[PDB]
């Protein structure tokens, strides 16, 4: 489930809408995405976040 | 409860530690904490909204709600808009005082 | 013996209905490049109704083509597009959106809008040219347009700095131009980078949607746009300082695009130099009751002025603005036949007046708060 | 009555239609168009313009507008004559037209420097003359560029546009130009300064184009000697006021002096006039029977005089405002 | 002949161009002329074509209409002629401009014909000099009582 | 007086109504009376 | 016969809102080093 | 219920339909319809009775008997005789709206 951020969108704002809760949500967002912790915090405008299912 | 002050560092409890919380919930919007989406309130979205009759049944719900998810330690009063100027919403919000 | 049988007559004195004309259609007018994937001719309107009819009409790729995909990512309305045709300098571009008559008595540019009535049944409300706006010869061509169709023209100054944005708004004081400033930066899909809209486009796809959403009396100044993933030069607006960047446009009557990449449009002021006008509500809603009345009571065009026509107006003129109230889109209104210029002279013309005042409901543009400590309740611990 | 009626009949490469085109963006109303070749000098031009009458018995320039009412019944009470406006020649036969017609006859100055649109504004000194000075900068969709517009026909859809909005008794001083995309050699109004260079022309009975970028028109003076007619809206009314009247009562040519007829003569002025008071054009008026100059040897000859006194509503050009900080109610802090 | 039977004489200008209708009106100037100016263009079951009518057969069957369903004292000037199926030379009348084609002949004391495919009588001023008989109601009415 | 000045640009060229006078004025009372009850001035009279 | 037809007409004969021009802009002139750093000009004004 | 306009056969179901209906049957007589006899009204055989207090009684039940009958979805309100000019007798007739 392959999700496109924008330039100023936040990693916990976003899995918010889409999983409804952020207990264990965030950590497996960034464990099952290479490299996307090495990138700012601030994302840029097209990077890609594969957003897992069964938080 | 002894907290600290916003600017400056200093620890104060009763006076200006109850009021550097309401003031700053009012336009605190939701999902700008980390890892807290919903602390805040709703009245960052209230703007641009008409004003109507059923918008005051909100604005009072969101001060009473907002304020009462996460300030028990106020008792809100009254939420009277008392003045539409230019646009302007003149809201009163008269506070107890605890502690 | 007048006549002897049995008559039934109808007498027909019933107070009619009046409905709006749906108040979200879209003039649009943009660069197309015609040929055989381009089903339309390169001056004539062409209605659009959907992402994939604007594909089948002006072909993917065009810029006519983008500004329908902004519209139709965010709301679902209708678009009278009309499409022009690439010129060689860009100087003979802006000659062609506004465009004039052509030689065989037909309206070439922005002026096919105003065929968009006789030929579709649908006037465009929202009067949309993306990228040309920025030049002042379309926006003052549009703004003179936007008079003959009661339609709120969405400009878009240029991408230059605040000082050259505020010193372009400064030339348009009329109460039915929008200005949306700063650059939306979208995802293009075919070269998968970012590139630059006019962000006017965008603008229209939020008063199609909070029309059809919210009402036509609700601003669309604090709505998401969902497509856009940037804005060049990007605008300040903190938490509650007057002096931010994006409100020293708001000041100047110019919306803005607030937020991070701009996902919340700013700004209910139309470029007005009389504060009455100033909301973008107050004209749309103007605009729609006053189109509403015009095209819903030409039934009563020759009915002879009786005690039961001047009442059976009023009563379907009350009907129609207590429709609205409890709707929403006004406070209270007072509908009324004129004791003073309904004279005996005025009435022995044909002429019979009606007065309908009413209020608008304003937009919420800023609600202040105003807390305070007090040591009233502080002697309620006693007991 | 439309623009895509004025292409029809002039093509759209032509300078009439380009002044059409100049009203019926801001306005929608009747024009009257007459039309003319194009002569070979410019000075042949001014004398084509004003035309006269022609061998055949014709009028031929700016005299065939009054056959304007004739033809058409719709008599023309805005004379334009774009761009040939700023010679004396043209300006002048205009002005003895304004007149035959009742109409305001809008001039359009020279686009050079304030010391020559004040030494053109010299020469007139009738009422029913309107001079708008700085040419208006307008984008010509013919050579894709600005070119410098006469800047008459512009202010001719303002007085088309107030007249459908406000009404007669509107000046258009203060409302907003459409097509206009600048002002060449643009004057000054900065904030409030009484020794602004546009306001140096309204002083001398010259309409402007202030803004930036030229929207708004300024100055509601006609080019009066008197001061009793210097608004353009007073000329207007009274010259429309006067129509009514006069075309409203040919009905009234030989019924005979009754009792029945001199009242229900007033009845029927006092009702028109008071149709005009809560519109909004008069204040308030005066209708009577005169009662020195019908006498009975007036009566006798079939003269009957009729008096109809009223005030015109002056635009407000100087609204002024005298704030004062006092000490009055400063002993309301008291409780 | 129209005051001899107290009767409304309802006329037809030519169907040249308005200042060829406007110039015809002015010969008239009585309160018992009522003229309807664009010419109707009708279909035909002879010719199986449209073809032009005088349209002052069609104003004429509207004002015996009108009196059978709204009265003798309610004018015909809004209401819808049925046989038509157009309008030679098709006048303008499209929201609320006050100069519009079909305005400029009904100031002319002229009706008109308006809507599209011309279903539309337009037009209640009489040829009228006085501006007591103007319109064509009042006449009526007053030869009626 | 710099709000005055540049709030009432609209009433340039309005014509002189007994709506105009009015309701300058009673836009006029309202600006300070919104300047009142906010506390910058303490009473005032406004008219023409 | 003026016009036949409907007309619906704005009056706009309401009274207006008058705002305060914010107060609280600060002119400022004082010496600088035009340079690479330096993004303006000697003497034109910078928005701050 | 959709139906079809008498004239120019164009489909309306609530306002004209209700009024093509009652409007028909006041001067439809019985009989007239083929194989219903007893469709219609008897108000084109009280043309040249004596209008008398019991006539009104005959056609005030008349209206409610033929009415009655064939259109149940109309409500009627009061038939009260408020003219008599020259003969001619004026029936006022007010009927409600369904739908």
């Amino acid at each position: 489930t392959t999700c496109r951020t924008a330039d100023g969108d936040m990693l916990d704002s976003l899995c918010y809408h889409v999983y409804g809760h952020l207990l264990g949500c965030v950590e497996a967002t960034l464990d099952a995405n290479p490299g996307l912790a090495d990138e700012q915090q601030p994302f840029r405008a097209g990077l890609l976040i594969s957003f897992p299912d069964m938080p | 409860m002894i907290g600290m002050d916003r600017r400056s560092g200093l620890p104060l409890s009763g006076l200006a530690h109850l009021k550097q919380s309401v003031e700053d919930i009012l336009t605190t919007p939701l999902g700008s904490r980390r890892m807290r989406p919903e602390y805040g309130s709703k009245l960052r979205r209230m703007v641009d909204m008409p004003v109507s009759e059923g918008w005051k049944s909100a604005v009072q719900a969101e001060v009473a709600r907002s304020l009462g998810r996460w300030e028990p330690r106020i008792g809100l009063s009254a939420v009277r808009v008392v003045a539409v100027v230019d646009g302007r919403v003149d809201l009163l919000l008269s506070g107890v005082f605890e502690g | 013996s007048f006549f002897h049988g049995v008559t039934v007559t109808n007498v027909d004195i019933g107070a009619r209905t009046i409905a709006l004309p749906a108040s979200s259609v879209i003039g649009l007018c943009d660069v197309f490049t015609p040929g055989a994937q381009a089903s339309a001719k390169p001056n004539v309107p062409v209605l659009l109704t959907s992402k994939k009819d604007a594909a089948a009409a002006f072909g993917i790729g065009s810029s006519i083509y983008l500004a329908c995909e902004a519209i139709y990512n965010r709301a679902q309305a209708v678009i009278v597009a009309v499409g022009v045709e690439t010129a060689e300098t860009p100087e003979a571009q802006a000659s062609a959106v506004i465009g004039g008559i052509s030689a065989a008595g037909e309206r070439t540019g922005l002026q096919a809008l105003l065929d968009g009535k006789s030929r579709f049944n649908a006037q465009p409300r929202l009067l949309v040219a993306p990228g040309h706006s920025a030049q002042q010869a379309v926006a003052t061509a549009m703004d003179g347009l936007a008079e003959k169709l009661r339609a709120i023209a969405i400009l878009d100054g240029p991408n230059s700095t605040d000082e050259a944005a505020v010193a372009y708004a400064k030339n348009f004081g009329s109460k039915r131009l929008f200005m949306v400033d700063p650059g939306v930066q979208v995802w293009d899909s075919a070269t998968n980078a970012a590139r630059n809209a006019p962000a006017s486009a965008y603008a229209a796809g939020l008063f199609a949607w909070t029309d059809a959403e919210y009402g036509f009396w609700s601003s669309p100044s604090n709505k998401e746009i969902k497509g856009v993933t940037g804005t060049s030069r990007p605008v300040e607006f903190l938490d509650g300082d007057e002096t931010c960047r994006a409100n020293l446009l708001n000041n100047a009557n110019i919306a803005t695009i607030i937020r991070d990449d701009g996902y919340r449009l700013w700004g209910n002021r139309t470029l007005s130099s009389d504060s009455k006008w100033a909301f973008v509500t107050r004209v749309r809603t103007m605009d729609l009751v006053m189109d509403a009345i015009l095209a819903g009571h030409k039934w009563a065009v020759d009915r002879g002025i009786t005690k039961t026509y001047v009442k059976d107006v009023t009563e379907g003129l009350r009907a129609f603005m207590r429709d609205l109230k409890n709707q929403g889109a006004v406070i209270n209104f007072e509908v009324y036949a004129d004791p003073d210029l309904n004279s005996a002279s005025q009435l022995a013309q044909g002429k019979v007046y009606w007065n309908i005042r009413f209020t608008d409901v304003p937009p919420a543009e800023n609600p202040n708060f105003r807390v305070e400590v007090t040591d009233q309740w502080l002697t309620e611990v006693l007991d």
